[PDB]
RNA sequence: ACACCCAGCC
């Protein structure tokens, strides 16, 4: 048959669709407790002395 | 007879399943299965309204 | 919250932890009775007693569900009638609120000699919520 | 009503009189052959 | 001091209907059995004088 | 029993490349490189690949 | 005759991807078609035969 | 007639060890197989989602309805007799997440 | 999921091996309207 | 019962509980007693003539249980009747006899049946029970199909073959009925198994005891007798071999009953053997007794 | 029936 995703996963037609918005917490939509733990996402902007862009 | 029989014994109208948790109810209310509400009944009476 | 687990339904429809549940029937022919004779067979309400409000029209010719048919709650799968001193029956019967599919129905004779029949009724569940 | 031996998969036509036994070998155990009824799966 | 023993009614010791043709009786009618046979072989002996 | 078809997490097919990876793995390949060469990055259907055990070769073992 | 059950079956053909390039478009839901049952012009029809007679 | 919602219902778990383990809920229906409390009563009935089942008594008669509306549901017993405070309150995510 | 904004703290996540138990709630679901009464009590059955 | 509908069986809603008219639904009587199991005494053996209502007393527990020396002032004593006592001795002695052989606990049954027939008829009140037993053990097993012969249950029996075959007589006349003649065929699978011998042998013995069955070569020899010697004359033609004390031992029968069932079965050698079978030895390599 | 196990939740 014709059929989304909604039904059935067996209608997805994706294999994991990676979304990503504001890789550097310019927004600081999320608070790193330690942020020179973290790895820089593979769309950063930013030097190794650099964790994070300033708010 | 007086324990198991009469002090207390099995009714009517009684279903038993599992809990789950759901925070989008009432404390005041209780999730009911479909076939459980299609099984067990009420009796109302009927009037002319 | 307190000790509930959020699962993910597409992974379900993928087949995450979807399992079957086989569950076997037993059934025994006897001749003990000096008169009472047991015996597998279609039954029909023409000439049989005690039947009750479920049907009986999936079974075969010798009293025996076919595999690959589906059944329900309240689904007769043995035809066994006793014969009356016409006659009574006491067939086996689905436990309710069970589907499935009959998979296997195995006829054989058993330690005392007497005819046994073994039908195995598969279910395939997939996890709901409330699954351990 | 067509069985089938356990032992060696030979079809029998045995009707319900006739004791339980395969014909070619003479092993005990039958299985019922699958009906021919159409049965539907949905593949979810 | 029991000089007559009551019987119990049949709902007080229902006899159950098992699969098959079967008439299980229960403890009390066994119990009534034994007791209607030992009174019986009491009342023959003291007719008969033993 | 069988390798499953589609990675449950995100859905990838995974069920042509069972047969791939036991080829490369008696092809003297450590798991981590045959699973890097068959294009599985993410480690849910590393997990899917890694952990199946073919239970179906041993049920075939039985007559039909 | 395999090993696994009917639904097992069933549940692994239903996961197969099939080319959905252009046709799907042009493809009705099975629901809103007036066919009574399948049609062509709501569904795509697969048969599967295998026998297996080799060592 | 089926019972539908707002129907009074008895929601029971054993062991019954105080007055607030036998509450009156509302009936909602919905999809699935399981019955479903909210997190606050999880407290007097002294019940955790990891298998706990529940019994449900549906009262037959309108006299039997009216006293347990009355007498018996949730909102009626949030403060105890056994030692004046509230027997239900926050738990769990919810309170964590109002910290 | 829902709004796909990010989520404030950081979540632990990885793989794990959780099992499947046979206590599955069909197995558990029972209800009872006027269904059959036993012989010596004329009450209620015992069991599902 | 329906008031509306008095011609209409009542239909059982066991989930319900209900008799239902199935016209016009009206539910007519009370809700269903259901009998069956949710105390209950043994389950009363179908066979026993009286309804054998009795229970047994304990072992004592304390010291009033017991008496002044040593033994307890209740015992055991047995309301059953003589008749109930030795048709259950007739029983036990019956499932003795069956277990012996190895038969099937539908061979016991049926032959319990038949004793009690016997018994309730009663006609052969002067025969030893043990004899009746015995005849009865060989009537159910020739009705099954699986016929044992008369020395093969004399041989775990107390009771001859001459009281055997005449209590035997007796019942059949007794009961006004009939069993099929028994054919070298049905006595081959145990004469064989029991002497080890393999299944091509098996086939080969059955089809060629038949034919000669079937063409009338031997006039009258009892059918224990032509099975043996088919026995014989089939095993030679294999590799395994077979002397004439285990065939004999093993079938009951005579060295001089098998010696010239073979004299007469022999010279019609190649043509009473299957077309299909494999010749280990040649047909013309038989001994001649 | 009855009995005996096992198991679930406290
Ligand atoms: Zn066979
Ligand atoms: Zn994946
Ligand atoms: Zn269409
Ligand atoms: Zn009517």
């Amino acid at each position: 048959k014709k059929g989304f995703g909604k039904e059935h996963a067996k209608w997805n037609p994706t294999a994991g669709v990676a979304f990503e918005y504001d890789p550097d917490n310019a927004l600081r939509h999320t608070v790193y407790p330690k942020p020179e733990e973290w790895p820089k996402s593979e769309y950063s902007e930013l030097d190794e002395d650099e964790s994070q862009a300033p708010y | 007879r007086v324990r198991g029989n009469l002090m207390g014994k099995r009714v009517d109208f009684s279903a038993r399943t599992v809990i789950t948790p759901d925070p989008n109810l009432s404390i005041d209310q209780v999730g009911v299965p479909r076939s459980i509400a299609a099984n067990m009944t009420f009796a109302e009476i009927v009037t002319p309204f | 919250q307190e000790d509930s687990v959020i699962m993910n339904r597409s992974a379900v429809d993928r087949g995450f932890f979807r399992s079957v549940f086989y569950r076997s029937y037993k059934e025994q022919e006897s001749k003990k009775g000096f008169d009472q004779e047991e015996v597998f067979e279609k039954p029909t309400r023409e000439t049989c007693q005690g039947m009750r409000h479920a049907i009986y029209d999936k079974l075969d010719d010798d009293g025996l569900i076919a595999p690959g048919v589906r059944v329900s709650g309240d689904d007769v799968i043995i035809g066994k009638t006793v014969t009356l001193p016409t006659k009574r029956d006491c067939s086996t019967f689905l436990r309710t609120s069970e589907t499935g599919i009959v998979d296997q129905v195995m006829v054989t004779l058993n330690q005392e000699g007497y005819k046994f029949c073994k039908i195995r009724v598969r279910s395939v569940r997939i996890p709901q919520i409330g699954d351990k | 009503m067509i069985y089938i031996c356990g032992e060696c998969h030979t079809e029998n036509e045995i009707k319900s009189r006739d004791p339980i036994r395969c014909r070619e070998c003479g092993y005990r155990i039958m299985y019922k052959k699958r009906t021919k009824r159409l049965v539907v799966f949905d593949a979810r | 001091i029991v000089t007559v023993l009551p019987v119990p009614p049949l709902s007080v010791r229902p006899a159950v209907v098992m699969q098959g043709s079967a008439r299980n009786q229960d403890d009390l009618t066994h119990k009534l059995a034994d007791i209607v046979k030992i009174n019986n072989q009491l009342r023959r002996n003291e007719q008969n004088g033993a | 029993m069988i390798i499953p078809v589609r990675c449950f997490t995100c859905g990838k097919i995974v069920g042509n490349k069972w047969e791939a990876y036991l080829g490369l793995l008696q092809a003297e390949y450590t798991e981590g490189d045959a699973l890097d060469a068959l294009g599985l990055k993410r480690y849910c259907c590393r997990r899917m690949l890694l952990a199946h055990v073919d239970l179906i070769e041993k049920l075939l073992n039985y007559a039909p | 005759s395999s090993v696994l059950h009917d639904e097992f079956i069933a549940h692994r053909l239903g996961l197969i991807p099939l080319t959905s390039d252009d046709i799907v478009d042009k493809l009705q839901y099975s629901r809103d078609c007036t066919c009574e049952e399948f049609c062509p012009e709501c569904s795509v029809e697969f048969t599967l035969d295998v026998r297996c007679n080799e060592d | 007639r089926h019972m539908c919602d707002g129907d009074i219902v008895i929601f029971n778990r054993q062991p019954t060890l105080h007055k607030m383990s036998m509450m009156g809920h509302r009936v909602r229906i919905l999809p699935w197989s399981t019955f479903r409390l909210n997190l606050s009563v999880t407290t007097p009935y002294n019940a955790d989602f990891d298998g706990d089942e529940m019994n449900l008594h549906l009262p037959q008669s309108l006299e039997t309805r009216a006293e347990i509306q009355e007498l018996a549901m949730v909102p009626r017993m949030i403060v105890t007799p056994q030692s004046n405070r509230p027997v239900m309150g926050i738990v769990q995510d919810t309170l964590t997440a109002v910290r | 999921g829902f709004t796909g904004r990010k989520i404030t703290s950081q979540i632990f996540i990885g793989p794990t091996y959780y099992q499947r138990l046979k206590h599955m709630v069909d197995d558990k679901i029972h209800s009872r309207a006027r269904g059959p009464i036993q012989i010596l009590n004329r009450q209620p059955m015992e069991g599902r | 019962t329906c008031p509306n509908h008095p011609d209409a069986i009542l239909v059982e809603d066991y989930r319900a509980g209900d008799m239902i008219c199935p016209e016009c639904g009206l539910v007519v009587g009370d809700r269903v007693i259901d009998v069956g199991s949710e105390r209950v005494g043994d389950s009363q053996n179908p066979l026993l003539s009286d309804g054998d209502l009795s229970t047994m007393i304990g072992k004592g527990t304390g010291a009033a249980s017991f008496d002044e020396f040593g033994n307890s002032k209740y015992q055991n004593r047995r309301t059953m009747s003589s008749s109930d006592r030795a048709m259950m001795n007739a029983f036990k002695e019956i499932t003795t006899m069956a277990d012996r052989i190895n038969l099937p606990r539908n061979i016991v049954d049926r032959t319990n049946n038949l004793f009690k027939q016997v018994y309730e008829q009663k006609s052969l009140k002067g025969r030893a029970n043990d004899a009746i037993a015995s005849a009865c053990l060989y009537i159910a097993c020739r009705q099954e199909g699986v016929p044992r012969t008369f020395k093969e249950i004399c041989a775990v029996s107390r009771i001859s073959k001459k009281e055997i075959g005449r209590c035997f007589k007796l019942i059949l006349k007794a009961l006004e009925t009939s069993v099929d003649l028994i054919t070298t065929g049905d006595f081959m699978s145990r004469f064989c198994s029991n002497l080890c011998l393999p299944k091509q042998v098996q086939m080969a013995a059955t089809h060629i005891a038949r034919k000669a069955v079937e063409l009338d070569l031997v006039p009258g020899r009892s059918p224990i007798s032509v099975a043996a010697a088919a026995i014989y004359m089939a095993s030679q033609a294999s590799a395994e071999k077979r002397t004439q004390k285990e065939i004999g031992d093993i079938a009951g029968v005579a060295d001089v009953t098998i010696r010239q069932s073979y004299r007469l079965i022999y010279p019609r050698a190649p043509d009473l053997f299957p077309t299909d079978f494999k010749f280990d030895t040649p047909v013309d390599k038989l001994p001649q007794l």
